[PDB]
């Protein structure tokens, strides 16, 4: 088999305008066969889609990554009235995540295929297309591109000549982290606070409006299209066996050239950072710490790095997680405290409130964690804050609770001495 | 909202005059049975002691919650009223 | 910051709000995206069409979106509070919103909030005398690798030093419309000196597709 990962080629990467350097309207999206056999894949019938990409052995590219034609394949089943959606998460607001945002700005009619291909996939008969608010330009970016497609009859009624209407209706966000969440993301399609709901039901069953919904990641919908045209198994020859693929980078920080890249998955960290970002700022012994997918990911210390590969079953081994495959890198000048303790601050202000231990929980470790900052704590209290994060950590409605509490274990696991440090300065100077 | 009050049968009598106590104002009363309450294990067993004590007494039948068909998912029907307007 | 509404004679149910004729149709179009009898799902939208008109959001303002879509004034009040693009008080012409998350920060977004408070003369949450510029502290815009950045409006400015904000200020002063996006090098989200991949010609339509179609 393949046994070392990275050094993808051009002629296998799929968000070819990555970086904008081609029209991004439907004429050159065309030249880049975008929309090329939209009619073969979409008369070949749902249960052949739903095993390409059962095939590929795609995975959610959202954060949580759960394997993506098992979950597409809950909406696979009889009607009972109900209209069926697809709404395609472009909330994009994991810190250290941009790659859903060059996507919508530069590849935009490959989501909108993809929104088509994966509606055909689950029987429904249209996209909401949820996209920050933040994001003015990219969604008219991509209002242009979606007029384009019903101008080209690629999609509405007929789309592509198959025989199946289709409408992609783009909805703007209005500055929230938690509407990233698939049920608080539902939440304010309805027109209300973005605040999550409790499962069961699942959305495959009662989502937006009340009706059968699946809730995919702007680059989980974007591959789709191509994953059908060259075939889930060309998509499966990359990575490590359940780790399929190809994945959008994102490496920001204390590197020489913070960049969006797409690699191959399973690649190491090291490489990555070295081949593309250019390397540490400061030389690879000038690092500290990488926080590898995105907030919500526990950091890992220049030990772990060296070694790491960039993959959902590496990462969980390493004590972390992919996340989101934002490389947030952090070199030995950082104050690691301080750096971590930002991001409490920003899981406090993203809370919706809704649930206890998270309302007050992650609100409480953000107080505790400024004095930390300081060194006006006490020893003791540590070991408080690793319990106090252990009782919001699967106790909340949402993941948001359990996103706070990792950086917090993180930093506690892997920077203890750290900490002790800082408070032993701040009592001998005001002893 | 805690039911652990409501597990076992109580005997009570019925309620006579107090009055404001001249020197203090406080509620005085002249009837001994005033505080006396039992506490039975079934409505048989209470209505076992008042007959042989010779009282009269009146029987109210238990009162037990109806059991409800709670649902989450009816927040948020497609068709239903039951549909909320917030959370 | 505070969630709770006090009538003031600048704000109050009798404040004058209307939409205009083109908002009129705007708006009939934004309700059309949903099914009939889920009209509420209208009301992120219609608000923030409101603000566009407006520049902010008066209680009369949020009345008016609650009588359109039928919808009781509370729940438009909830969502108003929730969503922090919506502003409740007067803006400034210019809503500076400098992101200060730790991707930000490390690339020292702490060096522009600086040089944009210098040079404004104002602090974070204040607005200046002529009422141009309104600065506030945001979280992650989803721009982390072109760090530091910061948004103006609708517009992203990214990949900032000091310097660089404090030329898009002069621009905005005099007037001007300053082009967003890098204000380095590249163009984007690209390896700075040169790509590392998409350097070969794209291929075309057809490409490695699979038998069968
Ligand atoms: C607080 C929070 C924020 C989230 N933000 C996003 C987001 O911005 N984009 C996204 O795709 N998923 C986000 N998610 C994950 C979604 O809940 C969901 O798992 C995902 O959108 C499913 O899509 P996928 O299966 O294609 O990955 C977030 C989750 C949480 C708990
Ligand atoms: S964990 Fe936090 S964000 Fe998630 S539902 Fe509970 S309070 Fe809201
Ligand atoms: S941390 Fe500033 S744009 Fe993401």
């Amino acid at each position: 088999k393949k046994t070392s990962f990275g050094s993808l080629k051009d002629e296998d990467r799929i968000f070819t305008n990555l970086y904008g350097r081609h029209d991004w309207r439907l004429k050159g999206a065309q030249s880049r066969g975008d929309w090329y056999k939209t009619k073969e894949i979409l008369l070949k019938g749902p249960d052949w889609i739903l095993g390409e990409v059962k095939t590929s052995g795609l995975r959610g590219r959202g954060g949580a990554g759960f394997p993506t034609g098992l979950k597409w394949s809950f909406m696979n089943k009889p009607s009972d009235g109900r209209p069926k959606y697809l709404v395609v998460n472009a909330d994009e607001g994991e810190p250290g995540t941009c790659k859903d945002r060059e996507i919508i700005r530069h590849d935009p009619h490959k989501l909108v295929e993809g929104c088509l291909v994966g509606g055909r996939a689950m029987g429904a008969r249209a996209a909401y297309i949820y996209i920050r608010g933040e994001f003015y330009n990219e969604a008219s970016n991509l209002q242009v591109a979606i007029r384009e497609a019903y101008e080209a009859g690629l999609i509405g009624k007929n789309a592509c000549g198959s025989g199946y209407d289709f409408d992609v209706f783009v909805v703007r966000g209005a500055g929230a982290y938690i509407c990233g969440e698939e049920t608080a993301l539902i939440e304010s399609i309805e027109g209300k606070q973005g605040k999550p709901r409790l499962k069961p039901p699942f959305p495959a069953d009662v989502g937006v409006f009340g009706c059968p919904t699946t809730v995919a990641n702007v680059e989980t919908v974007a591959v789709s299209p191509t994953i059908c045209r060259r075939g889930g198994a060309w998509f499966a020859s990359f990575g490590r066996e359940r780790n399929s693929g190809t994945k959008l980078f994102n490496i920001s920080g204390h590197v020489n050239n913070p960049c969006t890249v797409e690699e191959e998955m399973s690649v190491p960290l090291k490489e990555l950072i070295e081949k593309h970002a250019g390397g540490v700022t400061g030389g690879w012994d000038n690092l500290l710490a990488v926080i590898p997918g995105g907030s919500s990911t526990p950091l890992i210390p220049k030990s772990v790095c060296e070694t790491v590969l960039m993959d959902f079953d590496a990462l969980i081994q390493a004590q972390t997680g992919l996340g989101t495959a934002a490389v947030i890198v952090m070199d030995r000048s950082t104050d690691i405290v301080k750096a971590i303790a930002r991001l409490i601050e920003f899981y406090k202000h993203e809370s919706c409130g809704q649930c206890t231990p998270c309302r007050e929980g992650v609100d409480w470790m953000n107080k505790v964690m400024a004095r930390f900052v300081r060194g006006d704590a006490r020893p003791a209290e540590i070991d408080s804050l690793w319990e106090i994060s252990k009782q919001i950590e699967g106790h909340t409605i949402c993941a948001l609770g359990d996103g706070a509490a990792w950086p917090v274990q993180g930093l506690i696991r892997h920077f203890r001495p750290e900490l002790e440090e800082r408070m032993q300065q701040f009592a001998q100077q005001h002893q | 909202s805690g039911v652990n009050n409501t597990k076992k049968w109580k005997m009570e009598f019925d309620t006579r005059e107090r009055w404001e106590n001249p020197l203090m104002g406080w509620a005085s009363t002249a009837d001994p049975l005033s505080n006396l309450v039992l506490t039975f294990s079934t409505k048989e067993d209470a209505v076992a002691f008042a007959e042989k004590n010779g009282w009269s007494y009146d029987v109210e039948e238990r009162k037990v919650p109806k059991p409800k068909s709670k649902s989450y998912g009816a927040n948020f029907s497609w068709n239903k009223r039951t549909r909320v307007s917030t959370k | 910051a505070l969630f709770v509404h006090r009538d003031t004679p600048e704000n109050n149910p009798e404040t004058p709000f209307d939409f205009t004729p083109e908002n009129y149709k705007r708006i009939e179009a934004i309700v059309k995206n949903y099914p009939e009898g889920h009209k509420a799902a209208a009301v992120l939208p219609v608000l923030d069409l409101a603000q566009r008109q407006n520049g902010w959001l008066p209680i009369s303002a949020m009345n008016k979106v609650a009588e359109i879509l039928q919808v009781p004034p509370m729940r438009v009040y909830e969502v108003a509070t929730f969503y922090t693009m919506y502003n409740r008080k007067p803006v400034g012409k210019y809503h500076i919103q400098v992101c200060t998350t730790t991707p930000c920060m490390l690339r020292n977004s702490d060096s522009i909030l600086e040089a944009i408070q210098k040079k404004l003369g104002i602090k974070v949450g204040e607005t200046t005398p002529d009422k141009l510029f309104t600065l506030i502290e945001v979280e992650c815009l989803g721009a982390c690798v072109n760090a530091p950045m910061v948004q103006i409006n609708d517009n992203y400015y990214e990949d900032l030093t000091p310097k660089d904000i404090e030329e898009i200020i002069d621009e905005l002063k005099a007037g001007k419309i300053p082009k967003p996006g890098p204000r380095s090098g590249r163009f984007s989200c690209e390896p700075a000196g040169g790509l590392t991949s998409l350097t070969e010609p794209p291929k075309g339509p057809g490409f490695g597709v699979q038998a069968g179609l």
